[PDB]
């Protein structure tokens, strides 16, 4: 009676209640059963109708469409691109809506539901023709490195811990990861949207130890990561093959995705070999198969092509199968003696491949 | 479109129009708005409830540079993350609402000792009745020369009247709303009475390194101060206009000094 | 940034102040002017096309390189030479040739990791041995996924 926004809680709900329930109950018996609709553009147009319409624009912007406040992903993303931990976040959120009135940020739980999305094991895929030792659940994420290694005291001591992710299931998440990208080059490129040809994606691993990264008679230790990257992305077209994805910085640092990680050595050659032998297992499995997901609407193929690279010269000199690097035969391309290339410089070419490598041994 | 429901709900648009004529005469807006607020509020989506209830509020979209500078500090965020989380919130929402950088350090330097006109009315000997002096040397001229005795302790260190104008300025509407409360007005002269308790202690190792291995004990130490009770006689008694709810926090014990020595 | 500051023109004529010969100053100048004239080869992420025209010098830019290693400075590269200057000399061009470029293959995009992983070990974490590695490896992906940092680069009208 004073007035609406002067009134309490329910005081201008049993004010006007019977004029509320009668016009509600005429509308949804009226445009079959809605009144939040038709009440809200009835809102806009008797507002707008009187010189108003700033407010009716960005309310019809912010309803049915974005503006103030955040979407989750953008919250997540500003989250983590400063490092920040959660709780300092709670606070930052709970003083901002104590502010401003207005809810900006996103919740914990609601940011965690959308973090779900983006790590890897969420989207499904088949894989044809299907691949032997592979177990084919989508559902795959955090696993242990181990493979479930049985480690009692009458077996091989082990003291390592890592974590990993499986190789196709990381694979298909940072194929998701792109699809805006991967659009925006067919869209470019004067092709069709509706294209699901086998695209070639040819993929760059690394792999560098990172030791002494200890924290307080000094004892350290040292650490193995494990790492890849999608670097070109082309398909087929009629007599030829065109790029739809290139990099604008390859070795940059904030495009090189991990994949797996250990409290280990690069020296230490058991703990090494009995933890990445999985990983190359499921790389030798996925040389030989299409991979069939769907790309936003329309489901597309994939094959592969790898190219393990990014290792140092140490570690290409100890898992290939040479020597320590004082050796006589220097390069690990060529075979050349150290006092060879004395006398001859520059007349050689790359002669080590990998099965031949296999055969010599 | 437009047209769509305005010809296909008239109905409704003459209904409400004149049933708001007949029950408080004639305010379409304010029962118009309050009809759309409880059909989205049952809707259990009060995000958008409320944010109706800021937007025809009138409220401010940006906030205070000064409760800026505190979500700053209480994060423990470099300028260089805030300068990432303000352009980024300026190109998503559109309109900007964090602040930048020569507001933070504009409003900090009101809030710092050396900003304020303040004075005594005896003279202070020996004390600079400069009022634009903040952080200085602790050493206050020592020598530390081949010549002279060694030190290395690094000292930084206010005036302690400068701080105590600021710690007493800062605390203004604790002390009106104990002008209020108790039973007084605001147009009320001293003189007052300030509790101030001192403090210093030294804190350990306060550091860590990674190149050779065993680093060094480097000891250090602070020195403090705590206004904790404002008091004011007036009339016949005195009357404590602040007290201290807790003294003993870490909410609540300023500085004056930092040197890096041994206790 | 010492290996790049290190490597300046100007560095071989502060250090002919210090070396008598004439002889000593015009083989520093050419060494290195020809290690200057051969670097950006395999620097880049596109020699083929960005830089071409040193692709094509690079054989005889390398082979003079060579040879006036080999007799202007017989004293220490006769017996032992080191293995990443026969790298550098004899097997640039065939992997051009294979492999398009070099510089972007390169183990750079990883190594500048070490920031990353011990700022996340430090503020984000558990610290139970188990999940002290997990959630590490949980913001390591949630940092460098390409949907999340097309956000983040959103002041680029
Ligand atoms: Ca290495
Ligand atoms: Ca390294
Ligand atoms: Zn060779």
């Amino acid at each position: 009676r004073q007035h609406l926004l002067s009134l309490t809680r329910r005081a201008q709900k049993h004010r006007l209640r019977e004029l509320k329930i009668q016009v509600k109950e005429f509308a949804d018996k009226e445009e079959g059963g809605d009144v939040k609709a038709v009440c809200l553009t009835l809102f806009l147009l008797a507002l707008r109708a009187r010189n108003e319409h700033r407010q009716a624009d960005e309310l019809e912007a912010i309803m049915q469409g974005r503006g103030s406040g955040l979407q989750p992903a953008v919250c997540l993303a500003i989250r983590v691109n400063t490092f920040l931990s959660c709780s300092q976040y709670h606070k930052m959120y709970r003083t901002v809506k104590a502010i401003t009135g207005r809810q900006i940020f996103q919740p914990l739980h609601a940011l965690r539901n959308a973090e779900k999305v983006l790590l890897p094991g969420y989207h499904p895929f088949e894989w044809q023709p299907p691949l032997k030792n592979v177990s084919s659940r989508t559902d795959v994420g955090i696993i242990d490195g181990l493979s479930g290694l049985a480690s009692s005291v009458d077996e091989y001591p082990v003291d390592t811990i890592a974590k990993r992710f499986r190789y196709d299931s990381a694979l298909v998440s940072a194929l998701m990861d792109m699809e805006e990208d991967i659009l925006e080059g067919m869209r470019s490129q004067d092709l069709d949207d509706y294209l699901n040809g086998p695209f070639t994606v040819v993929v760059k691993e690394s792999c560098d130890g990172m030791g002494d990264v200890s924290e307080k008679p000094a004892v350290p230790e040292k650490a193995v990561r494990f790492s890849f990257t999608v670097m070109r992305i082309t398909i087929e077209h009629g007599s030829q093959n065109v790029k739809v994805f290139e990099e604008p910085k390859p070795n940059s640092e904030l495009c090189c995705k991990p994949l797996c990680l250990m409290l280990a050595d690069e020296s230490d050659h058991e703990t090494l070999t009995a933890i990445l032998s999985p990983l190359i297992a499921e790389r030798e499995a996925m040389k030989s198969s299409e991979l069939t997901l769907e790309m936003g609407g329309i489901p597309r193929t994939f094959k592969f092509i790898f190219r393990g690279t990014g290792y140092d010269e140490k570690l290409v000199r100890e898992v290939e199968g040479l020597e320590a690097s004082g050796s006589v035969y220097i390069c690990t391309l060529c075979d050349t003696t150290r006092l060879e290339a004395s006398q001859n410089l520059v007349f050689h070419s790359i002669t080590r491949s990998h099965a031949e490598n296999l055969q010599r041994y | 479109t437009r047209r769509a429901q305005k010809h296909r709900l008239r109905e409704l648009k003459i209904q409400v129009k004149e049933f708001a004529d007949k029950e408080e005469g004639g305010d379409v807006k304010a029962v118009c708005l309050t009809l759309f607020l409880l059909a989205l509020r049952a809707r259990n989506e009060h995000r958008q409830a409320d944010e109706l209830e800021a937007i025809m509020q009138g409220r401010g979209s940006g906030l205070q540079p000064a409760v800026c500078l505190a979500i700053r500090v209480n994060t423990f965020l470099s300028c260089s993350q805030y300068h990432k989380m303000y352009r980024t919130v300026k190109a998503i929402t559109g309109r900007q609402i964090f602040q930048p950088l020569h507001a933070l350090r504009n409003a900090e330097k009101v809030l710092l000792p050396g900003y304020h006109p303040f004075e005594w009315q005896p003279p202070l000997k020996n004390v600079s009745s400069r009022t634009d002096v903040g952080i200085i040397d602790g050493l206050s001229g020592l020598a530390s020369s081949v010549d002279e005795y060694p030190v290395d302790t690094i000292a930084k260190r206010f005036r302690y009247d400068s701080a105590l104008v600021s710690a007493l300025m800062d605390m203004e509407e604790d002390i009106l709303e104990g002008m209020r409360s108790q039973d007084l007005d605001d147009y009320l002269n001293g003189p007052f009475t300030v509790v101030v308790k001192e403090s210093c202690d030294g804190m350990g190792d306060v550091s860590e390194k990674h190149g050779s291995g065993p680093a060094v004990p480097e000891k250090a130490v602070r020195f403090s101060f705590t206004v904790m009770r404002i008091t004011i006689e007036h009339g016949s008694q005195n009357v404590k206009v602040f007290e201290e709810p807790k003294p003993n926090s870490e909410l609540c014990c300023k500085p004056l000094c930092l040197m890096l020595a041994d206790e | 940034n010492f290996a790049r500051k290190l490597m300046t023109q100007e560095t071989v004529d502060a250090v002919c102040e210090l070396i008598p010969s004439e002889e000593r100053h015009e083989a520093l100048r050419e060494l290195m002017d020809l290690y200057l004239k051969m670097k950006p080869v395999w620097r880049s992420s596109c020699p083929a096309k960005e830089c071409p025209e040193s692709l094509c010098q690079y054989s005889f830019n390398s082979q003079r390189f060579a040879e006036l290693l080999s007799t202007k400075f017989k004293y220490r590269y006769e017996g032992k030479i080191t293995n990443y200057f026969h790298k550098t000399l004899a097997h640039v061009p065939e992997i051009i040739e294979r492999d398009g470029s070099i510089g972007a293959w390169a183990s750079e995009g990883n190594q500048s990791g070490n920031k990353l992983f011990r700022r996340f070990r430090k503020m984000n974490a558990r610290q139970s041995k188990c999940y002290e590695m997990e959630d590490v490896l949980k913001h390591h992906w949630l940092y460098t996924s390409k949907y999340l940092q097309k956000f983040m680069n959103a002041h680029n009208a």
